[PDB]
């Protein structure tokens, strides 16, 4: 909505967050690649590639 | 498929099964009015 | 409470020894043991470690080498070496801590253990 | 002293001591404590059904992976110190390659404070210091978390920090207020609180809360442990029933929101 409101302009968001979660990959039960997958991501964000991605 | 790579949410009702890890961007509720 | 360390002397590489520290007490069931060494030049450092629900950490740096266990019935652990290596050179100790006391780091006199050619 | 003890809702803890001079004896002396993180187990172990003790730090602050060795919070996890670890811990990528984590629950990252003119972690300011005015300073809690992961991106930065490191907490605000520094450097979900809880609002952070290398806060367990899967969704129910924002207001305030 954010960014969308940031784009599409006449529109705007009222209130502020009233909740908190997140988002993230998903993966079925007891598969490998879980454990490096979680563990590259946080070296990725480390480093600021996502951060960077982000202005782009 | 085995993966989703998608805008997805964490909660309870999703936990139970498949092992959502290490959230990479956060994000909450807001409302949308026009003007 | 005070322990006795034992068990050194002289062994070839890749020979084998048996530790062992003791102390009294009517509540031994829950009490972390852990080895200790400290080799001339060198800070004291973590060899292998008991847990009190009984979980077994080994060192990362000689890993293998050794293995830990405990007696319940028993007022004794002893710490079983195998596989010796000249880089072992160093004297040994046992120590306790936590249920109840204070003053918690508990060293005893030092048994050293010599591997050479 | 009314009673040797102290009011209800608040959980015992066994803190060690030094001893006096180092004389002899060193007494285990009973004090009860309180805060953020202690009051969500307590409410927490009402529904895994726990019993539990307290007993605070010996040496060091957080922890630092220095010549092949630990010590701290993870080095004591890593030694089976104690099963569980909360407090303020930060996940990064050193500690999660030998201690597990679980889901945060509050996000946080870092973040400067000055008091009452730049941009950010590229402002040119930040580059060198060989502009016209004269050098100003940074605060930079040493043996920390963030200390780590600037060295990590660009070094040239904290080879000026190692000349001036502040200590503590307290000690750093009065010396920035009185003008001893410029720009201080630490986590952000602490900087928020202590310019909330403050005199007159004189202390800012920059931008609209501007953030950098977001990160989130959990409780840590040892590798393999059963309790993962448990400690895991339990902690995710409470954030659904809307109890971490009935929480965090009584202990995050705002005086000058
Ligand atoms: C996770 O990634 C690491 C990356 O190093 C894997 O470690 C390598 O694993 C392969 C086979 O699995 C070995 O041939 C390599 O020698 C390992 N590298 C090192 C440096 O030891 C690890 O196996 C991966 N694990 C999972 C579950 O995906
Ligand atoms: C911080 O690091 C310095 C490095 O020399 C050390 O002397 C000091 O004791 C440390 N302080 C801590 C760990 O609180």
């Amino acid at each position: 909505l954010e960014f969308e409101a940031s784009q599409k302009c006449d529109l705007v968001t009222t209130g502020e967050l009233f909740f908190r979660s997140g988002f993230g990959i998903g993966m079925r039960k007891d598969s490998p690649w879980k454990q490096n997958v979680s563990l590259s991501i946080l070296k990725s964000h480390e480093n600021g590639f996502m951060e960077d991605l982000d202005k782009t | 498929a085995d993966m989703i790579v998608a805008p997805l949410t964490i909660n309870n009702e999703r936990a139970q099964y498949i092992e959502f890890s290490k959230p990479f961007k956060y994000q909450g509720l807001t409302i949308l009015v026009k003007k | 409470v005070q322990l006795q360390e034992s068990g050194g002397g002289l062994v070839q590489a890749g020979g084998s020894l048996r530790l062992s520290c003791a102390a009294s007490a009517a509540a031994a069931a829950a009490a972390a043991a852990g080895w200790y060494r400290q080799a001339p030049g060198k800070e004291r450092a973590a060899a292998a470690a008991a847990a009190a629900a009984a979980a077994a950490a080994a060192a990362d740096s000689v890993k293998g080498r050794f293995t830990i266990s405990r007696d319940n019935a028993k007022n004794t652990v002893y710490l079983q070496m195998n596989s010796l290596k000249p880089e072992d050179t160093a004297v040994y100790y046992c120590a306790a801590a936590a249920a109840a006391a204070a003053a918690a780091a508990y060293w005893g006199q030092g048994t050293q253990v010599t591997v050479s050619s | 002293p009314l009673t040797e003890t102290c009011v209800r809702n608040t959980v015992p803890c066994r803190k060690f001591v030094k001893i006096n001079n180092s004389t002899n004896e060193g007494m285990n002396v009973k004090k009860c404590c309180k805060g953020f993180s202690i009051d969500i187990l307590k409410k927490l172990s009402r529904t895994v059904k726990f019993t539990y003790d307290l007993y605070l730090v010996t040496n060091g602050k957080h922890g630092k992976k220095v010549n092949n060795v630990w010590n701290g919070m993870i080095g004591e996890v890593v030694y089976q110190r104690a099963v569980m670890a909360v407090g303020s811990l930060t996940i990064n990528e050193e500690r999660s390659e030998v201690v597990d984590f679980s889901v945060p629950f509050v996000e946080t990252g870092i973040s400067v404070m000055v008091s009452r003119q730049v941009t950010g972690l590229s402002d040119k300011k930040f580059q060198r210091p060989h502009d016209y005015s004269p050098p100003f300073r940074f605060g930079t809690v040493p043996n920390g978390s963030t200390e780590r992961n600037i060295r990590n991106n660009y070094p040239y930065m904290h080879q000026y920090m190692t000349k001036f490191n502040q200590k503590g907490v307290e000690d750093a605000l009065v010396s920035l207020k009185t003008g001893k520094l410029d720009a201080f450097i630490y986590d952000a979900a602490v900087l928020n609180y202590k310019a909330g809880r403050d005199e007159g609002c004189k202390l800012v952070t920059i931008g609209s809360g501007y953030i950098f290398a977001t990160t989130g806060y959990g409780i840590a367990l040892q590798k393999g442990s059963p309790w993962k899967r448990q400690i895991d969704l339990a902690l995710l129910q409470f954030v659904g029933d809307g109890e971490m924002e009935e929480l965090e207001t009584l202990w995050l305030t705002g005086i000058c929101h």
